[PDB]
């Protein structure tokens, strides 16, 4: 049991970076859909954009 | 010839699947016909050809969907247009971009239409800026219709005012105005001054569908039964005979005391109904007639049958566990107004609900956020705010 | 002589004497009717499943 205890840590720390690398991706990719919105804002085919 | 005058006879009479193969089978006669060209194209058209948005006409609705009574009251010019129908907005824009420089002027037309791409696609103000030049120069309806279109998806209600009070004393008594400007005062709730234009809509016009509705239905709410009545009988001699008008039909016979027609006209609703999901509400309805003569049992299963032929019917969920309450069950009870309340995250009816079984118990933690909910998806109401400061005497000391 | 068709009413009702916390239900809707656009987008949607069924 004091064995058992350092295995369901280092998967809970995983689970932590497991938490840790996914809202770096969700906030850019919040700026992956706000470029795409300040591109369909703009693309069309004329002279100011 | 006559197999080019029989393929124009059928575009007039719009007998249109059978002028596509016969004006295709002109066109191996000819290495290219123009004239033969442009009918395969604008038969191919006007197959299916739709342009407003989904304009569904409640008669029951002020915010997602809530219910009421209990809250208050050249030839290239239509080849451009095989476009529209296939939705390729950018690509029919470059040569209807290549055409207005050709002639550039004299085509209001086609004014209006860059603008209808550009408000296809999103660009809101590149078509605010386009259309607008050709309604100074043109007077016609649908520009009317297309300016105080953009400007309302733009959210700005007082702009919609003056259009619609503009070309209604260039186009005076037209119809299709005075629909539009009673559509956005329902928008923001504004029935005082909304009813009244309907009224103007039926003043001439005396068979527009969609506003014998929408004052039949704001007649049920706020009592009159009767009247609202008068306004859907009417509505089934124009002979559309719909499943949607039969339950309607059956609520206001009810609610006027006529006890004859009040449950035919549901079990003809019940059959020619479309799809599993629409014969649970007619079932649901059934259950607000049945809590009516008294038997609980028979009303226990229309709201079961509802929620069997159709789950998260949100408005059932609660309406069951009332009567469940009114047994005994209390925790059957108080997990099926937990699962409505999160299926309608407005609608303050379970969450109300909910701190009145979850107050009797003693649990004044979560019956504070149950009827805290009941204040901010409905103000204004008289039983939370005799909850809130019930609370919040028990919350400061004894 | 004719009839008596004498059934005296109490002519008084059980008034209330105080407000009572209760539940209540949520209350009966009238469904929409559907525009003639609707009608007909929906019946040509519907026919779209039947023929990509066989293809």
């Amino acid at each position: 049991l004091q064995e058992y205890f350092e295995l369901i840590d280092h998967h809970f720390e995983l689970r932590i970076n497991g938490e840790k690398l996914e809202e770096l991706l969700s906030e850019r990719a919040v700026q992956f859909r706000a470029i795409q919105r300040r591109l369909l804002a703009r693309f069309k085919d004329k002279t100011p954009a | 010839m006559e197999p080019l005058l029989l393929a124009w006879s059928y575009f007039r009479r719009r007998k249109f699947q059978l002028c596509a193969d016969l004006c295709t089978q002109m066109l191996e006669k000819s290495p290219y016909d123009q004239a033969a060209w442009i009918l395969k194209a604008r038969a191919l058209t006007e197959m299916v050809y739709i342009d407003e948005i989904d304009v569904d006409q409640e008669g029951i609705a002020e915010m997602m969907l809530d219910e009421n009574a209990i809250a208050q009251v050249l030839a290239k010019a239509l080849f451009e247009y095989i476009f529209h129908h296939e939705n390729d907005v950018k690509t029919a824009l470059d040569l209807a971009a290549l055409s207005t420089e050709h002639s550039q002027y004299k085509d209001w037309w086609w004014k209006v239409q860059i603008g209808k791409c550009y408000y296809r696609l999103g660009m809101y103000r590149e078509a605010e800026k386009q259309f607008k030049s050709a309604l100074k120069q043109q007077e016609m309806v649908d520009t009317f219709l297309y300016l105080a279109k953009v400007y309302v998806s733009l959210d700005q209600p007082v702009t919609a005012l003056n259009l619609f009070k503009q070309g209604l004393d260039k186009f005076p008594g037209e119809v299709t105005l005075l629909c539009g400007i009673a559509r956005i005062y329902e928008e923001m709730n504004n029935m005082s001054s909304a009813a009244e234009y309907y009224k103007e809509v039926l003043k001439q016009d005396n068979t527009h569908v969609e506003a014998i509705a929408c004052i039949g239905s704001n007649h049920f709410y706020s009592d009159q039964p009767e009247i609202a009545l008068r306004f859907y009988r009417r509505l089934l001699q124009m002979g559309i005979y719909n499943g949607q008008l039969f339950n309607n039909l059956g609520l206001c016979c009810f609610y006027a005391q006529q006890y004859d027609m009040t449950l035919t006209s549901f079990e003809r609703a019940l059959s020619l109904a479309e799809n599993e999901e629409e014969a649970a509400d007619v079932w649901y309805n059934l259950g607000h007639v049945a809590v009516g003569i008294g038997d609980t049992n028979l009303a226990h299963q229309c709201f079961r049958l509802a929620l069997v032929n159709n789950n998260n019917h949100a408005e059932a969920y609660n309406n069951l566990a009332v009567l469940e309450m009114r047994k005994g069950h209390v925790e059957q009870a108080r997990a099926l107004l937990q699962t409505a309340s999160s299926l309608a995250p407005h609608m303050y009816e379970p969450h109300f609900n909910f701190a009145t079984i979850s107050d009797k118990i003693g649990d004044l933690q979560r019956s504070y956020v149950a009827a805290q909910k009941s204040e901010a998806a409905f103000p204004d109401h008289v039983d939370t705010q005799h909850l809130i400061k019930q609370l919040r005497q028990h919350f400061a000391m004894l | 002589v004719k009839s008596m068709f004498r059934e005296v009413l109490p002519k008084q009702g059980p008034l209330f004497v105080e407000d009572i916390m209760t539940m209540v239900l949520c209350k009966p809707k009238l469904l929409p009717l559907k525009s003639l656009t609707l009608e007909k987008l929906e019946k040509m949607h519907q026919a779209a499943q039947n023929t990509i069924r066989q293809q």
